[PDB]
């Protein structure tokens, strides 16, 4: 899948 | 101006519907074509995004009892209810737009659904509808363009309907001699050639399609490249006024500063 | 997947929502031509005035 | 020799894209249309 | 309701765009798509009175020139 | 069942029912019920079908007074 | 600093003469007719226009007084 | 989902469609990926050409002149797709 | 996928692909923070509007187009 | 067949600086690796005095045809809407008006149109309906 | 510079004169059956000039041929999307891969 | 907006918005040089446009709506002629009518989103 990976916390 | 604000907003239905339909084929094809040349036989495979085309093409094609035939249909006879020497120049380009608008919505249907493949054999079997969050908004617009301009009719086409923000002089009223004296041939002659015009131009494609090779006849070839680089009017703006606006600075530039 | 040479492409297994969707649409629009077509031939046409029931 | 990729070229004027197939259903829901259209004409009788 | 109709789509742009960052690509569709269907459904009221009642609305916010 | 033209309405009658400019004429006193009952129906096409269709019948007399008066002014201009 | 920019050679060449064309300006007889267009002819242009309209437009208010349209119609045959 | 990808397995198969259905190869000529044009398929240079045309229509891709000079075997059609980021 | 350079580059917008591991907390945020001056702008819009065609009655227009005769 | 834009001198003379024939960088050839592979220039290329003119950020140059084919068949095409809207108004051939024009009670909805008294009747007048 | 047939730097311009040809072709029939005549048609006027010995004969007919190709040329031709000049092309490029030189600004 | 200044302040930012659309993918060569000959042709509508307002202020001394409307039939026929020609060239501009239609087919370098918005119920129907 694409499983965009989720990026730090902002 | 009453017809003007009708079908200004019935436009917004059916060609919103149109361009959101001619998104979903783009996305569908695997390669990611928009050139119609390179399309073809896609009409089972995407027959969701073929309906809309063919609904909204024929609401553009203002075919009677559709939202589009509500709001053209009047404007184009208004032309000829002006018995003006410009209003009978502006029907028949009125006239012709309406034959034409049938005959580039066929050629348009033709190629990308019912013509033959034109793309790889790989295409045709990826070729897959969108999701329900494409298809939601398309349907939706569908129903709009089928019933609404029959619904919002009265409102703005209805005689003595108040919209004083439209103000029209008592000089310039239309609507009756429009609606009332316009010969009967006129009120189908629209819907003649472009039904009629659009078959023929059908025909032709699936039958005899060496007509379409224009390439052979020199004047044809011509006609065709001055169409199709849109009346030459993009090269004479970019060569000629673009150029020379830009020559003008340069010619301050280099003389003046 | 693994791709068949030669073999020719055959009516496509479209999933029935898309189809019946697309028949819906598509005889709502015909049914509703027919519907007003039935009305309003005559004064559509010029053939009789909308008054003239 | 005559049309080399003339076997290369056979698909696309057979399967679903015969002559019949491309045109059958171009008008989308047409006699379910007429079908409508006749149930309420003999309901409205 | 005619602030709503107005100024909703307005508000669905500036958090997309500064807050953007901090919702996501997900939400951030979303919510701007519920910022004009606040209008749509703001815009549905204000037809009925207008087009069926003849009520005009006003709001004059402050002196420009 | 609009046989003739009906009585022209005032001008006070025409200013209280606020009757578009274009729109006061000889039929304006079939318009002052259509606006009436098109405001009450949402001016929906199948609400008041039947005070439409008096108001539209209207009209097209007045256009045919407007087409015999045309075929007087050419006979005028003819003979003189 | 730590030099971030590639520099180009030929867009130094470049740069220095588009800021260095005055060195190279002849007054010859094309210069000389750009010259007295850009300011003669189209000030003159411009100055006998202004002078012209000076104080001969009063447009504040300006009021309608002849009819607009025709009261009577009369047939092309 | 999309078309699931494009791996060498997927280009070699519609390369070999390609050679199968032009008769103007030679008889016998078994299409090997190591095979060339001129000398295992006997293909001379016109026809050379019509091969490598019908190659980039299949994969939706424009050929320059100085890449389609230098395919002379399959194999090295099999890699050059590959290495384009729109074949498809 | 592809390398977004994500390092540094961190515009109002996102920067390509980019949502935080806590997004769901603050989307909530934010749709708190929406929907409670979406209120405001009801609440302001119903005070301040008004309707110009019956701010002034037509017996008091008669007598301003007589004075200003 | 490709041909160079307007205003781009055939000769100049700025000193030293390298005399190059006009090169107009938007007909490179885009198959080709450049350094600068969008605006098609490789490091180090010596720039013509009106460079700006050619390459990409200049208006693009249309080159189908020559300039005057495509003034020619512009003139052409409205030429002939202009024929016909001729052809037609000497030869009067638009249809009469069917019915003499709308008429108003009122002298014409006078009053209200904006006029004051008898002087001003005509000047705000619509058409006046004379059979009362 | 003089033709010498069949060098290696004559089957590469022939070649490529062979491919817009088809090309054009292409762009101008848009139909696959109506294609493969036009496309044997051409080929076949290749194969007559395939065996010619004198230069001062291709260079007539060479020059000849770009004549046609210009004057068949279609003002619209078919680009693939992400090929220069399609309409996909240049679109999301992925940006550079150096790492930030920090300064002191 | 109530007045003609408040539709200009819509008028340029549709111009504004309208530019960023169109040039969304402004890597590519095309898109990026199509959204300025978009925003180019549309301001030198808005350059006519703000020379009717201009001319509105000078007649009428507003650019209200209600009190312009009030005055249409008692103001000078040139004076009317002027400030709607402004206005015409303006329109001709964003509804892509012929003379300033060009940037309308070079708008489909957006993506298509912004093709079915703005040419159906938006830019291109300012002008009307
Ligand atoms: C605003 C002010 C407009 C002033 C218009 C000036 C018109 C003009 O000067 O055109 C001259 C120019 C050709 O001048 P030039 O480049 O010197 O030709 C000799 C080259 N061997 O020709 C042009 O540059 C075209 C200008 C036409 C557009 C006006
Ligand atoms: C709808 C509310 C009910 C309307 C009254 C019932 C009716 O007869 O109208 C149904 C209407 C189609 O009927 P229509 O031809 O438009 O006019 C009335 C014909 N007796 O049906 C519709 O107008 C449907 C319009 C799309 C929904
Ligand atoms: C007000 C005074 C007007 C004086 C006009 C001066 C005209 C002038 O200087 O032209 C420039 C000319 C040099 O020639 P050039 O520009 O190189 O181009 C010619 C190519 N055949 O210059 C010359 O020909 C040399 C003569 C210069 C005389 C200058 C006089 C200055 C005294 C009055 C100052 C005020
Ligand atoms: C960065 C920000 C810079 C901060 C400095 C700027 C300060 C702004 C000026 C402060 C004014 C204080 C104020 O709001 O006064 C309240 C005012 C009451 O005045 P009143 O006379 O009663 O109203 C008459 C209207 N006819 O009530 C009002 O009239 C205000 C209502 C105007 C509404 C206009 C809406 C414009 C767009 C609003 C977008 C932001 C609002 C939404 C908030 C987030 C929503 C999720
Ligand atoms: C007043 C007369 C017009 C004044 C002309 C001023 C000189 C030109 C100033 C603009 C300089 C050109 C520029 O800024 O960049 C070039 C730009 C690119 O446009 P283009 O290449 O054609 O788009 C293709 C996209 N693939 O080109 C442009 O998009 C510029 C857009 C045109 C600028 C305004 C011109 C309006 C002309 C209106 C009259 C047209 C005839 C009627
Ligand atoms: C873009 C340019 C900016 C806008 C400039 C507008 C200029 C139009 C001026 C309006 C006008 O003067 O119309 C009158 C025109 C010629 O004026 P004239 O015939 O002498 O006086 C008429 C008195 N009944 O006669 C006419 O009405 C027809 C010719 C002008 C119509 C516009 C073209
Ligand atoms: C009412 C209008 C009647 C004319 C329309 C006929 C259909 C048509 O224009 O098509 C017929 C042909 C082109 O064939 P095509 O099907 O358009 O494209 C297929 C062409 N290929 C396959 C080569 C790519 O047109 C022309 O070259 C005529 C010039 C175009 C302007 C039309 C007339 C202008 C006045
Ligand atoms: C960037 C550079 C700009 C330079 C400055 C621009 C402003 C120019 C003003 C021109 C005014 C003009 O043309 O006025 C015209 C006048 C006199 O006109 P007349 O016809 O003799 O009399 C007018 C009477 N009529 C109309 C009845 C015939 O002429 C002059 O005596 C101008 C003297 C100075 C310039 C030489
Ligand atoms: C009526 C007034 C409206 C005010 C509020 C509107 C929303 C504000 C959006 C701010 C965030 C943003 O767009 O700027 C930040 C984004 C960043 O790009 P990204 O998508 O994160 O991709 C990141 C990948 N890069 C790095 C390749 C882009 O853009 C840019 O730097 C793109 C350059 C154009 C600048 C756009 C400025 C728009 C200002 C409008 C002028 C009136
Ligand atoms: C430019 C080429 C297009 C065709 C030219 C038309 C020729 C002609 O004769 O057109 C004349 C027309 C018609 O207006 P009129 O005849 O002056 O008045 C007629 C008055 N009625 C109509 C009340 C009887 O006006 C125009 O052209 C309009 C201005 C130019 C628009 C472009």
């Amino acid at each position: 899948d694409h499983h965009t990976p989720l990026g730090p916390a902002e | 101006y009453n017809l003007a604000l009708f079908h200004l907003i019935c436009h917004s239905f059916f060609k919103a519907l149109l361009f959101m339909s001619a998104g979903s084929v783009i996305h569908s094809i695997i390669s990611e074509y928009q050139d119609i040349r390179m399309y073809g036989g896609f009409r089972q495979f995407i027959p969701l995004a073929y309906t809309c085309i063919f609904i909204a093409s024929l609401s553009l094609m203002a075919i009677p009892g559709l939202t589009g035939f509500y709001s053209k249909d009047i404007i184009i006879e208004s032309m000829y209810g002006e018995y003006t020497f410009s209003g009978f120049i502006i029907y028949w380009f009125a006239l012709i737009s309406a034959t034409c608008t049938s005959l580039y919505s066929i050629r348009l249907i033709y190629y990308t659904f019912l013509n033959n493949p034109n793309s790889p054999k790989y295409i045709y079997i990826n070729l897959k509808e969108n999701d329900i969050v494409l298809i939601t908004p398309m349907i939706i617009l569908t129903i709009l363009s089928i019933f609404g301009g029959y619904l919002l009719r009265d409102i703005y086409l209805g005689m003595g309907s108040p919209f004083n923000e439209l103000f029209i002089h008592p000089n310039n009223l239309s609507l009756i001699e429009t609606e009332f004296s316009l010969p009967s041939i006129l009120k189908v002659l629209p819907l003649i050639t472009g039904l009629g015009g659009g078959l023929i131009l059908l025909l032709i494609y699936e039958f005899n399609y060496s007509l379409f090779l224009v390439y052979n006849n020199k004047n044809l070839s011509k006609l065709y490249s001055f169409f199709n680089q849109k009346i030459m009017f993009d090269q004479l703006l970019n060569n000629l006024i673009l150029r020379s606006g830009l020559n003008i600075g340069w010619l301050l530039n280099v003389h003046i500063d | 997947f693994k791709y068949v040479r030669g073999a020719i492409v055959p009516k496509p297994k479209v999933h029935p929502g898309y189809v019946i969707t697309s028949k819906f649409l598509g005889g709502l629009m015909w049914f509703w031509i027919f519907y007003r077509a039935k009305q309003d031939y005559p004064v559509w046409f010029g053939l009789k005035h909308p008054w003239e029931h | 020799a005559g049309n080399p990729w003339k076997r290369r070229d056979a698909w696309r004027s057979q399967g679903a894209f015969t002559r019949a197939n491309r045109f059958r259903g171009a008008l989308p829901g047409f006699f379910w249309g007429l079908g409508a259209f006749g149930v309420y004409c003999v309901y409205e009788k | 309701m005619i602030l709503l109709c107005i100024f909703t789509p307005f508000l669905g742009s500036l958090i997309s765009g500064f807050f953007g960052r901090y919702i996501g690509v997900n939400s951030s569709k979303w919510i701007v798509c519920l910022s004009i269907f606040v209008s749509v459904v703001s815009t549905y009221i204000l037809f009925i009175d207008v087009i069926f009642n003849e009520i005009e609305y006003t709001y004059n916010i402050m002196n420009w020139l | 069942g609009v046989s003739e033209l009906p009585e022209l309405l005032s001008h006070e009658e025409m200013k209280q029912n606020k009757i578009p400019l274009a729109y006061r004429d000889r039929c304006a006193r079939l318009l002052v019920p259509l606006n009436k009952c098109r405001k009450e129906g949402w001016y929906m096409p199948w609400n008041c079908v039947q005070e439409r269709h008096d108001y539209e019948q209207c009209q097209y007399l007045d256009f045919k007074r407007r087409v015999k008066e045309l075929e007087e002014i050419k006979k005028q201009r003819d003979a003189a | 600093g730590p030099h971030l920019l590639r520099e180009d050679a030929s867009f130094q060449r470049y740069g220095q003469l588009r800021d260095n064309l005055a060195t190279y300006w002849k007054f010859n007889r094309k210069a000389a007719r750009n010259v007295f267009i850009f300011l003669v002819a189209v000030p003159a242009g411009l100055g006998y226009l202004a002078y012209n309209y000076e104080g001969k437009t009063p447009f504040v208010g300006k009021r309608r007084t002849e009819p607009i349209f025709e009261q009577d119609y009369v047939p092309r045959k | 989902s999309s078309t699931p990808s494009l791996t060498k397995e997927i280009i070699y198969d519609r390369i070999v469609e390609i050679l199968e259905s032009y008769d103007n190869v030679k008889q016998g000529s078994t299409i090997s990926p190591a095979a060339s044009f001129s000398k295992d398929l006997g293909l001379d240079s016109l026809d050379t050409v019509e091969v490598l045309l019908e190659l980039e229509n299949e994969f939706s891709i424009l050929i320059p002149d100085n890449e389609a000079d230098e395919i002379k075997t399959v194999q090295q059609a099999v890699d050059y797709i590959a290495a384009q980021e729109d074949s498809i | 996928h592809h390398i977004h350079t994500p390092s540094y580059i961190k515009p109002p917008t996102g920067g390509w692909n980019f949502t935080p591991a806590n997004w769901k907390q603050n989307t909530v945020l934010v749709l708190v923070g929406f929907t409670a001056c979406c209120v405001g702008l009801y609440k302001l819009g119903e005070a301040g509007s008004y309707n110009p065609k019956l701010k002034y009655k037509e017996e008091e227009l008669s007598r301003w187009n007589q004075s200003a005769k | 067949k490709s041909f160079l834009p307007h205003f781009i001198p055939k000769n100049y003379s700025y000193g030293d600086y390298p005399r190059l024939k006009p090169e107009n960088l938007q007909k490179r050839d885009p198959y080709l690796k450049y350094d600068d592979q969008a605006n098609k220039r490789n490091f180090n290329e010596p720039l013509h005095p009106q460079q700006d003119d050619l390459d990409m950020w200049a208006p693009d140059h249309f080159d189908f045809v020559q300039d005057s084919i495509a003034l020619k068949w512009f003139g052409t095409f409205f030429g002939v809407l202009a024929v016909f809207s001729s052809v037609i108004y000497i030869g009067g051939l638009y249809p009469e008006k069917p019915a003499n024009p709308r008429n108003y009670p009122f002298s014409g909805l006078a009053k209200d149109l904006g006029a004051s008294s008898e002087e001003d009747t005509l000047l705000y007048a619509a058409k006046i309906d004379k059979s009362i | 510079k003089a033709v010498v047939p069949f060098s290696e730097a004559n089957k590469k311009y022939v070649s490529s004169l062979y491919r817009k040809s088809l090309r054009t072709a292409h762009d101008w029939i848009n139909k696959t059956e109506f294609y493969r005549v036009k496309a044997s048609e051409i080929r076949s006027r290749f194969d007559a000039n395939k065996h010619i010995n004198d230069p001062n004969e291709l260079k007539v007919i060479f020059k000849e041929t770009e004549a046609l190709l210009e004057d068949y040329a279609h003002p619209d031709p078919i680009i693939p999307p992400c090929r220069p000049g399609g309409s996909k092309f240049e679109r999301n490029i992925p940006p550079r891969v150096e790492a930030r030189i920090p300064i002191d600004v | 907006g109530d007045n003609y200044l408040i539709l200009f302040v819509g008028w340029e930012f549709i111009g504004v918005a309208s530019y960023l659309l169109i040039s969304f993918w402004f890597t590519r060569f095309n898109a990026v040089k199509s959204g300025l000959s978009a925003l180019l042709i549309n301001r030198f509508g808005d350059a006519l446009l703000v020379l009717g307002l201009s001319y509105l202020v000078l007649v009428t001394g507003s650019v209200n709506y209600n009190t312009v409307f009030a005055l249409g039939s008692y103001l000078d026929v040139n004076m009317i002629t002027v400030i709607l020609i402004c206005f015409l060239v303006a329109s001709m501009a964003k509804s892509a009518q012929l003379g300033l239609h060009s940037w309308l087919l070079l708008a489909m370098e957006g993506p298509t989103p912004v093709s079915s918005l703005l040419h159906a119920a938006c830019l291109v129907i300012a002008g009307v």
